[PDB]
């Protein structure tokens, strides 16, 4: 009951969903060969959220890896816990998208999607009753972003009553990777805000900062980011897995985070966080987890809460704890720091509270958070598309994949308007 | 620069022999053209309600029509001025709206038969019009389109089956693959649209044979030019714009199929959607110190309503209603969004 149907597309998405795998096997006690070697009857009671059960003992992620390029798919068969990943389930292209969200969205994804469409029917077949999806990806690129918008309205279209859930890695203001990242944006931003139910905002400026600044961390790999990421995923859906005090899945989360449709952009975070030395200088208690996750500094989001309000915030608790001292803690927060909750929506905080605690922890935390500061991404991109767009700068390009230029308008409209609505309801 | 003017108007329809067969009671009363009572019928057993007197239920419009109005008094007194307004050059929009079994099709559009205000709306739209083609050339465009699980159907041509919302060159909205005909009568948009009616998305529900599943949009284009074509024209395109809004669901209880709960859910959502916009709209109208974005992205009708909407149009709720107490709740929640589509304390 409640199966979770997990897709991968592009380079970046595949890997973050490779990470994202790993640490759920581990959590479920399941080995590189798909073998349940757990000690608890916990870790197996709703293995089925996530795994299919095949023959003779065996568990397969009910994933999809998605690709416009194949090397990646390689890579991540070659990977540790590649061979878990049923092989039918790697749709992957020839071309690649040169990061062109046109060649993804209208081109070469459209001809692969054919085949993607008919394997998560599949999948959804398989399943006794999917409560929904799990995109990871990005917005930067061709394949994540145009592919990947592409499968979403393909996916909404024929599951409109199910909850479509997206993990998205953002541009960043400084970092900026690629030329044409505000094109790619914008345009998947726009079919996003239309097609998912939640979305939550990832952006590697801000692990870097995590990392650097928190972790302490001499040399961090994309890996190391990744996993951070994993960990904010795992949290979410954390109740769905294992029994609690207080249970809450994506659909109660949803509904208690999101009071106008369109504002489902998420900051997450997660707590505790610590270096190897500062392991020992430290307290292990609700208190000083509380006071992490609400931290600035410890969102995973390059926007400053401080520049806005909090409009909902969820935290989701994992470990034995007291539900009245995390019960305590949450009300001080709101109390002291008032100014950064909205005032019209009394008790800006839903609670959930999962027993099993992650591997290593005894008490972890992950925060969502809906945040009006979220505006400076979308405005910021914003900006910038205006700047290339006024020039017509690498529109060729796209409109050599058939794109028109009203499309671009439109986004840009659309993504203004959204802006304007977070601002007023600030 | 919202100057939004919306009018509220409401059908009060005669008591029909079921409702009378069925023992119904009058829970409607009109007390001026201003105002409505539905009389809530509590058995008032307890000193308080006896005090309280809850019964009493007051709603506010600007002209409430009685048991006996027809549809050319609806016409004469309500829409007549946005035809005009349309003629002038502006745009204008009618919403009916109320539970589904209201009669909001037959008050409004019709279909082949009850000809609805629609009729007369066009009917002395062209009066005027071919009146002034005489030195003004007319060219009344029309349009009919279905708003259904926010996709849109070209109703008057189903091939183009079910489409988006783009952004003008100025950011106005256009549906793609839109069919536009060019009429000259009444008889010509009027057929039209009944023949287009065919081809909307609807079932035999538990509250009404034919319950619209959709928000069916009229879309007629009073475009002009001076008929001296060869000099430049500032041109003008008014919109008279009718939308039967899909009706009100809360038979969810009996109504378990997969669709009709999704239906239910959209219907209901870009209703409500429709009201925060108009709230919105009025809001701002009012000069009121909330200033912010009118969400008009919340539904496929609102964004594409937003031409009219948020400028100098003028607009009007028409809701439609029983007298009977045995859909008591119906009138009641009927009643209530209009009231709130109005926000005017009068009453
Ligand atoms: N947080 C992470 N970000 C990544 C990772 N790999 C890439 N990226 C970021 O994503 C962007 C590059 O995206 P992709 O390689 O995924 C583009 P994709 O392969 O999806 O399509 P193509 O355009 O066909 O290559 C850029 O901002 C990178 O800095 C990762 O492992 N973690
Ligand atoms: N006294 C007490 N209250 C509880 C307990 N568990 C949850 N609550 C309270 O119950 C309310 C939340 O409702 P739940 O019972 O968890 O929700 P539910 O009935 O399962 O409804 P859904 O999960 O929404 O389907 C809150 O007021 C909690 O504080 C408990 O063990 N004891
Ligand atoms: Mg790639
Ligand atoms: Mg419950």
């Amino acid at each position: 009951m409640r199966e979770i149907v997990h897709i991968q597309a592009g380079q970046c998405g595949n890997q973050i969903g490779a990470k994202f795998w790993e640490v759920i096997s581990d959590e479920h006690g399941i080995d590189p060969t798909g073998s349940y070697h757990g000690d608890s009857d916990l870790q197996l009671e709703r293995i089925n959220v996530y795994y299919n059960e095949a023959a003779g003992n065996k568990y397969v992620p009910r994933a999809i890896l998605v690709d416009l390029e194949p090397g990646t798919m390689d890579s991540v068969r070659s990977g540790p816990f590649g061979q878990i990943f049923r092989p039918d389930n790697f749709v992957f292209g020839q071309s690649g998208a040169g990061n062109n969200w046109a060649k993804g969205h209208y081109t070469e994804g459209a001809e692969l999607v054919d085949s993607v469409l008919d394997v998560v029917r599949k999948e959804s077949e398989s399943c006794d009753c999917l409560q929904g999806f799990q995109l990871t990806h990005s917005l930067g690129g061709g394949t994540g972003s145009g592919m990947g918008t592409l499968l979403i309205s393909k996916i909404r279209e024929e599951y409109p009553d199910r909850i479509m859930n997206t993990f998205s890695v953002v541009p960043s203001p400084k970092v900026s990777d690629t030329v044409v990242e505000p094109y790619n944006a914008t345009l998947s931003v726009h079919q996003l805000v239309e097609n998912t139910d939640e979305t939550y905002c990832i952006d590697n400026e801000a692990l870097y900062d995590i990392c650097f600044r928190t972790l302490k961390l001499t040399t961090p790999t994309y890996g190391d980011l990744n996993h951070l990421v994993s960990a904010t995923m795992s949290g979410v859906t954390t109740c769905l897995r294992f029994p609690g005090q207080l249970n809450a899945d994506l659909r109660k989360l949803a509904v208690n985070m999101v009071p106008f449709p369109r504002l489902h952009f998420f900051m997450p975070g997660f707590a505790p966080l610590t270096s190897r030395g500062s392991q020992q200088y430290r307290a292990l208690t609700v208190p000083e987890l509380t006071q992490q996750m609400f931290d600035a500094k410890n969102m995973m989001a390059a926007c400053d809460p401080r520049h806005g309000r909090y409009l909902t915030v969820a935290a989701v608790f994992r470990g034995r704890m007291s539900m009245k001292e995390v019960d305590e803690q949450m009300l001080n927060v709101q109390n002291k720091n008032s100014s950064y909750f909205v005032e019209w929506i009394p008790n800006n905080v839903k609670t959930a509270v999962c027993d099993i605690p992650p591997r290593g922890l005894k008490m972890s935390a992950t925060f969502i958070g809906n945040s009006t500061a979220i505006q400076e991404l979308f405005k910021r991109i914003s900006e910038q598309f205006t700047a290339m767009f006024r020039r017509k700068a690498f529109l060729h390009w796209y409109t050599g994949e058939g794109m028109d230029e009203m499309e671009f308008t439109e986004a840009e409209s659309n993504m203004n308007d959204l802006v304007s609505e977070y601002q007023q309801y600030q | 620069d919202i100057t939004y003017n919306m009018n509220v108007v409401i059908r009060c329809r005669p008591m029909s022999n079921s409702e009378k067969n069925e023992g119904a009671k009058n829970v409607i009363k009109i007390m001026d053209n201003k105002m409505i009572v539905l009389l809530d019928p509590s058995d008032n057993t307890d000193n308080v309600l006896r005090q309280n007197r809850t019964k009493e239920k007051r709603y506010c419009f600007d002209y409430v029509f009685d048991e006996n109005s027809t549809q050319e008094d609806v016409y004469n007194n309500s829409v007549k001025p946005l035809v005009d307004a349309v003629i002038k050059g502006y745009n204008s929009t009618v919403f009916a709206y109320g539970a589904t079994g209201a009669g909001k099709t037959h008050t409004i559009i019709g279909y082949k038969n009850e000809p609805g205000i629609m009729m007369m709306i066009l009917q002395d739209l062209f009066k005027k019009i071919k009146t002034l083609k005489a030195m003004n050339e007319y060219k009344i465009k029309c349009s009919f389109i279905e708003i259904y699980n926010e996709n849109i159907c070209d109703l008057l041509n189903p091939s183009s089956e079910y489409l988006d919302l783009r952004e003008d060159p100025v950011k106005g909205i256009t549906v793609s693959n839109i069919f536009e005909v060019c009429t000259t009568s009444v008889e010509e948009i009027m057929e039209l649209i009944h023949t287009g009616n065919r081809n909307r998305t609807q079932e035999p529900t538990d509250a009404n044979r034919t319950s619209s599943r959709s928000h069916g949009v009229l879309q007629v284009i009073v475009e002009e030019t001076e008929k001296g074509q060869g000099l430049y024209q500032q041109t003008k395109k008014g919109k008279l714009c009718v939308i039967d809004l899909a009706g009100s669901e809360r038979a969810s209880q009996t109504n378990n199929k997969g669709m009709r709960m999704l239906e239910g859910a959209n219907i209901n959502r870009s209703l409500l959607a429709l009201g925060n916009v108009i709230n919105a709209l009025v809001s701002r109208s009012k000069g009121t110190s909330k200033s912010n974005f009118i969400p008009f992205r919340d539904s496929k009708l609102t964004r594409l309503l937003k031409d009219s909407l948020g400028g100098n149009c003028k607009t009007l709720m028409i809701a439609n209603i029983s007298p009977s107490h045995l859909s008591y709740e119906d009138t009641h929640n009927t009643l209530k969004y209009a009231n709130r589509a109005k926000n005017i304390k009068n009453v």
